[PDB]
């Protein structure tokens, strides 16, 4: 005897939203903290003094 | 080798002066650890947690 919810339903459209929506984030540190040598190469030698008189 | 020639020395003087390591036998003095030694100007460091002031 009265248009309830389930007889409208059709007319009823959900909403979307963007609040918790986040790509992934760059965590990473090593490259921003130490010291970045550019190799040209797949291999180099580092010489370092051992002992002394 | 220049450099560490250069070195070497200085550092083999501090150590004659300070603890009479290898120090000449014509050095009349005492090294600085010697002269306080004989005189007995000796302090142990304790493990008292400073109760003992030390």
């Amino acid at each position: 005897a009265d248009t309830n919810r389930t007889d409208a339903a059709a007319l009823i459209q959900e909403a979307y939203s963007d609040v918790f929506l986040d790509s992934v984030s760059e965590t990473a540190k090593v490259i921003g903290t130490f010291p970045v040598y550019n190799m040209g190469t797949k291999t180099t030698n580092l010489p370092v003094l051992s002992t002394f008189p | 080798l220049a450099r560490m020639g250069g070195a070497s020395i200085g550092r083999a003087l501090d150590a004659a002066v300070l603890f009479g390591h290898q120090k000449p036998v014509t050095w009349a003095s005492k090294s600085l650890f010697e002269s306080a030694d004989d005189a007995g100007q000796v302090v142990a460091v304790g493990n008292s947690n400073g109760v003992e002031g030390d």
